[PDB]
């Protein structure tokens, strides 16, 4: 899965 | 225009004694910190800014500047460990757990973010989160009637931070969390959203990764048939996660691989098996392997289903990684079941792709196809026919293969080759 | 066991 996420 | 400020100019409001100017600098580093070119992470921490935002989030009279913060301390925390490190170190993990109160959903929205990326780093900052106290207020934000009354996004960003609480080894998280959680995460498991179903399903994964007491936990809450639906889906981002989960779950016990049988889980295999993502291909026949190595009952199941074609068919043509999983599966396969079952793997054809590689350059595979081999002829003494299999295993190529890797550089591998000459062929 | 894990 995706291990941290940056909102754009 | 807080639009392309400088890391100076950010700095010269932030220490400016007005809340206002403060609010405007802010916004211009939350603005940096989210375009998709390179955001400035590194720059903005040595400036020394987080100890600032740390302390914004608890300005409930501006809640404006509170979200700001929260947007900017989320996109640093997205960074490496190191950037993560820097916002634990200035003590946002409290600041982040008592901005899950606030009265305005953007704004409790942005900490369950910040809170995933801190988690999501590893077991040492996830069990951190845990110690402040991060659950119950998460948990608190799902507590309604129906889920469906909750904006979209909001119990996206909650399913994911739980998904991450749940994640990492070295430790796996502690069992009373995971008891916590795990109520809330079969609710979700049953949500018509696809993106809450998939980061459900990773999360069920992450937690049958482990001891059988773990796979226990989760198998207690009668979640199986569920699984086994999602299983089925269409949409490849739940269906990977899912068949994860079973796979991990069928390397328990054998009552544990019982209830994903009962559950209908082989009736999706023939589609598995043939699936055109390698991927799926590939776990699908690992998760086959560990079926063939249990009871013979078992065995018996994947037969009934009609399986034992796929298989021969795997082993004959797919991704080399895939094949190798075939091959355990045979052997498993053929080290545990009974003479007829052996009988009918090879009246489906299995010797002809099995002797096919054993040309591959992998050390492992051989050792695993000669036991197989082995296996079989042991099934053909007992029924005399140790002829009709070397016939069978001359006439495809067979015996130039096993001859050759008598003079092979492992050991396993030329004594168990010198053995099947001697024993089989003279 | 002959089951293998991850």
């Amino acid at each position: 899965e995706t291990k941290k996420r940056r909102r754009i | 225009g807080t639009v392309n400020w400088s890391v100076e100019d950010i700095v010269k409001g932030i220490n400016s004694n007005n809340l206002e100017s403060q609010l405007q600098a802010t916004q211009a580093a939350r603005k940096l910190l989210s375009r998709e070119k390179q955001p400035p992470i590194d720059n903005i921490i040595r400036a020394g800014l987080i100890p600032k935002f740390v302390s914004f989030l608890g300005k409930t009279d501006c809640s404006p500047i509170q979200f700001e913060s929260a947007w900017a301390l989320t996109n640093i925390a997205s960074g490496t460990s190191e950037q993560t490190k820097a916002v634990v170190d200035g003590g946002a993990i409290p600041a982040f757990i008592s901005l899950l109160a606030s009265p305005h959903a953007h704004i409790s929205e942005q900490a369950v973010w910040a809170l995933g990326n801190i988690a999501g780093d590893g077991s040492a900052f996830r069990d951190l989160v845990i110690k402040h106290g991060a659950i119950d207020p998460l948990l608190a934000l799902l507590a309604v009637p129906d889920l469906s009354t909750l904006a979209c996004g909001y119990l996206r960003n909650l399913t994911w931070t739980l998904s991450n609480l749940c994640r990492n080894k070295n430790p796996a998280p502690p069992l009373d969390a995971v008891e916590q959680i795990l109520p809330t995460l079969v609710r979700l498991l049953h949500h018509n959203d696809p993106e809450v179903l998939a980061d459900s399903c990773w999360a069920i994964s992450y937690l049958t990764d482990g001891p059988n007491e773990r796979i226990e936990m989760v198998v207690k809450k009668g979640v199986v048939p569920q699984l086994v639906k999602l299983l089925g889906a269409t949409e490849l981002p739940i269906v990977t996660p899912a068949l994860r989960a079973i796979g991990n779950i069928v390397t328990g016990t054998d009552e544990q691989t019982q209830k994903v049988i009962d559950a209908g889980a082989l009736a999706v295999f023939p589609s598995l098996l043939t699936n055109p993502k390698t991927n799926i291909q590939k776990e699908a026949t690992w998760t086959m392997s560990n079926i063939t190595a249990g009871r013979q009952d078992q065995i018996q199941q994947v037969v009934n289903h009609g399986l034992v074609p796929f298989l021969v068919g795997v082993l004959s043509k797919a991704d080399f990684k895939t094949q190798k999983e075939a091959a355990w599966a045979i052997t498993n396969y053929t080290s545990g079941g009974t003479v007829e079952q052996i009988v009918y793997l090879v009246h489906c054809g299995i010797i002809e792709p099995l002797m096919n590689l054993l040309s591959a350059k992998d050390t492992k595979i051989i050792q695993v196809i000669l036991d197989a081999i082995s296996n079989i002829f042991q099934a053909a003494e007992k029924l005399g026919e140790t002829e009709k299999l070397s016939i069978m295993i001359e006439e495809c190529g067979g015996l130039d293969k096993i001859e050759a890797l008598q003079r092979h550089e492992n050991e396993s591998v030329y004594k168990a080759s010198l053995n099947l000459i001697e024993k089989y062929f003279s």
